[PDB]
RNA sequence: CACGGACCAAGGAGUCUAACGUCUAUGCGAGUGUUUGGGUGUAAAACCCAUACGCGUAAUGAAAGUGAACGUAGGUUGGGGCCUCGCAAGAGGUGCACAAUCGACCGAUCCUGAGGAUGGAUUUGAGUAAGAGCAUAGCUGUUGGGACCCGAAAG
RNA sequence: AAGCUCGUAUCAGUUUUAUGA
């Protein structure tokens, strides 16, 4: 839910 | 803008209480000094 | 004074190459300039920004020449307008190769520079600053 | 914190597809707004000229000499609250 | 135009769909960027080693003294069972301590600059399609139609 | 010119090395998966509100906070016992001051609360 | 103090030789190496 | 897509191939170029005759 | 002189790391550094990456504070090259980096009295004067670590 | 050792002439 680290 | 926040325990901060003025005064004389 | 330069670049050893051929051949002393500066190290060949091209241009008498650097050349923002010139190069940062081509001119490499100038005619050789820096 | 900026940048903070759109028809009222605080810079200060485009400058602090610069060109500077 | 790539079917056919090179094939083939950049990323999958701790130290020699003609070298105490009077704690010495221990935190990961280790990358996609460094490097390519060789998807 | 060097203690003996770099990743992303393996159809972490940072330096960026408040619950139309329920965290010593930061937040629950599929107890 | 010098029935000792004294020095001919180059240092910085 | 070119971006987020130095990975072809050789003084010998 | 050396085998001593620095190589370049982490993986490899952070892009002053273009970024003196003329020597124009001297702006420093104004003179700086750095690698230097290997009157 | 100039008229454990107590 929360936007995550790194590259998705 | 200001959104008049909830009150806490130090700001009604010594809230009278009839009870407890009642019962350190009763102690207070029966104790002595 | 230096036999083979420091560099283990293939390309930067063609162009010595090159060099070297037409400073021994053709005896104009343009090259023989562009190819002692090719031997210099990574400190001795500051970058030259793409404002000290502006100002080789704003100079008088000096409007069609091509300017040649054997440094890199650097992309500048204090600069808004710039000239329609050919830059000879090894290296152009991605911003100041765009601010070339955008502007109208070529920027070309250094053997191209030798095909267009192989005696070194219209030219003109800038270099960075090197004592600004410690 | 008091992080610096020269007037002579002032334009990196726009995107540089926008510049060609800025630059050309250089028109009072209509103005980039250039956002600072969210830039990461604090202070304003002078390094050059830019160009006669209209310019909105949104800072803590700027200097004498770069309030005077944008109010040359016509733009205005806006002290943030 | 980027010339064209001929791909061949699983039976080995000229397919007369054709396909231009991804400008990939057109970046510098730099031999010493390649180098200098392997030798870092060859060090990345390392396991550590090192020699005990305690390793020359599970002894309590101690030196006979000076005057005595006898080298000064630490020697074990006690007595009757010949590894008495024997020399210890020593890179010379025989059952003693190592010259300067190997540690565990020795540099064994190399770091590498990103654009550094794309430049090298990219070299080597550029240099499959050489047919020459093909050959240097090993590759029996003679009896190949052509390089960059692509087959059809199929496979 | 200047330098110092920390190594007039013992510090040969505390040394921590970090090989298990790799070892530790691949056993936290093991540790997602059985979480989410155990906690099937929900995300695998709650629903966590918009704040702005502290100090002078940071306040212009908006960052995660710990949980709402029972303010911005109300106002989204639910209570902070139920909230915990559905995987909303709920922060009780956290102020509202901020308008922006209110309503940014209440959204945020809002939208939640028409994405989310809540299973019956049956 | 008397100076045994290690060598025949003293050279190689752990500690003590016949010799029944108190206080002993054992001495070899290397102690004379050291002992000379600390007299060529006390005899120029003095 | 994985590498750019010059029509499309790179997928990698500010990535470009780079550049070359030199145009040509051929000297020996610049050399017999027609401007080069109009320029160039006549060469020698290449192996010289022992006088005394 | 003195000290070591009866003979042979095998072992046997400037190593690793941290910190800071010079030179060189390489990538990018007013930016630069993926590898704290996350994603991914054929699985300690490799391959991608959001947000920040570090150093640099601005300094000065004790701090508060202020903050680098009058000029084609400045005049004069030299200056590799290049350009025009020269059958050549040579003359002139242009002058890159860089070096000397006279100036413009920033900073603190006093008169002028418009309160602190327009202008006046230096001092400070590893200043501005159209950036040059960041990162990795190699040779290497200094300092700290057992620190080139063995040895000390011990608490 | 490295960079930047001039590869020169930059000079020399020397002689001469003149100036010298």
């Amino acid at each position: 839910l929360q936007t995550p680290a790194g590259g998705k | 803008t200001s959104m008049t926040p909830a009150p806490k325990i130090s700001y009604k901060k010594g809230a009278a209480s009839n009870r407890t003025k009642f019962v350190r005064s009763l102690v207070r004389e029966i104790a002595g000094l | 004074h230096r036999t083979a330069p420091k560099s283990d670049n293939v390309y930067l050893k063609l162009l010595v190459k090159l060099y070297t051929f037409l400073a021994r051949r053709t005896d104009a002393p343009f090259n023989k300039v562009v190819l002692k500066a090719l031997f210099l190290s990574k400190i001795n060949r500051p970058p030259v920004s793409v404002s000290r091209i502006a100002r080789a241009l704003k100079q008088e008498g000096a409007a069609n020449k091509t300017v040649v650097v054997v440094g890199t050349v650097t992309d500048d923002a204090r600069i808004f307008e710039f000239p329609k010139t050919t830059v000879a190069a090894l290296r152009f940062t991605a911003g100041a190769r765009a601010k070339i081509v955008k502007a109208g001119g070529e920027c070309i490499t250094l053997d191209q520079l030798a095909v267009r100038a192989p005696k070194g005619q219209n030219t003109l050789i800038l270099r960075g600053p090197r004592n600004s820096r410690e | 914190w008091k992080p610096v900026l020269n007037l002579d940048k002032l334009w990196t903070l726009i995107p540089e597809d926008k510049r060609d759109q800025y630059l050309k028809s250089a028109s009072k009222e209509t103005a980039p707004v250039i956002d600072t605080l969210a830039a990461g810079y604090g202070k304003i200060l002078g390094k050059g000229r830019i160009p006669n485009v209209p310019v909105i400058v949104k800072a803590r602090f700027v200097s004498k000499l770069a309030e005077e610069k944008i109010r040359a060109a016509g733009g205005v500077v806006e002290l943030i609250a | 135009s980027r010339p064209q790539v001929t791909v061949h079917s699983l039976t080995g056919e000229a397919t007369a769909n054709a396909l231009p090179l991804p400008a990939v094939f057109s970046a510098p083939i730099r031999p010493d960027i390649v180098h200098t950049v392997f030798t870092s990323v060859n060090k990345n999958k390392r396991q550590a080693y090192a020699v005990s701790e305690k390793a020359g130290h599970q002894t309590s020699a101690e030196s006979w003294g000076t005057g005595r003609a006898v080298a000064r070298i630490p020697r074990v105490g006690g007595g009757g069972t010949g590894r008495s009077g024997q020399g210890a704690f020593g890179n010379m010495c025989r059952g003693g301590r190592m010259f300067a221990p190997t540690k565990t935190w020795r540099k064994w990961n190399v770091k590498v600059n990103h654009n550094e280790k794309r430049y090298a990358t990219a070299s080597a996609i550029a240099a499959t399609a050489v047919a020459s460094l093909v050959l240097a490097r090993g590759h029996r390519v003679e009896k190949i139609p052509e390089i960059p060789l692509v087959v059809s998807t199929d496979l | 010119p200047i330098l110092k060097n920390h190594f007039r203690k013992h510090w040969q003996e505390r040394v921590k090395v970090h090989f298990d770099q790799a070892g530790k990743k691949v056993s936290r992303r093991n540790a997602r998966a059985t979480r989410a393996a155990k906690i099937a159809p929900r995300p695998l972490d709650l629903l966590r509100p918009v704040v702005r940072a502290p100090t002078v330096k940071y306040n212009r960026k908006v960052r995660a906070g710990r949980g709402f408040t029972l303010a911005e619950v109300k106002a989204a139309g639910l209570t902070a016992a139920y909230a915990r329920t559905i995987g909303i965290a709920v922060d009780h010593r956290r102020q509202n001051r901020n308008q922006e930061i209110f309503d940014a937040n209440v959204q945020r629950l809002k939208e939640y609360q028409s994405k989310i599929i809540v299973f019956p107890r049956n | 103090v008397t100076l045994v010098v290690a060598s025949g029935r003293n050279k190689g000792l752990a500690g003590r030789p016949k010799g029944v004294k108190g206080k002993y020095k054992m001495v070899d001919g290397v102690m004379k190496n050291e002992q000379r180059a600390l007299r060529r240092i006390a005899k120029k910085h003095h | 897509q994985v590498w750019g070119s010059e029509t499309v971006a790179s997928s990698k987020v500010g990535y470009t191939l780079p550049s070359h130095i030199i145009s040509t990975s051929d000297v020996t072809r610049i050399i017999n170029s027609s401007e080069i050789q109009s320029a160039i003084r006549p060469a020698g010998q290449a192996t010289q005759k022992r006088t005394h």
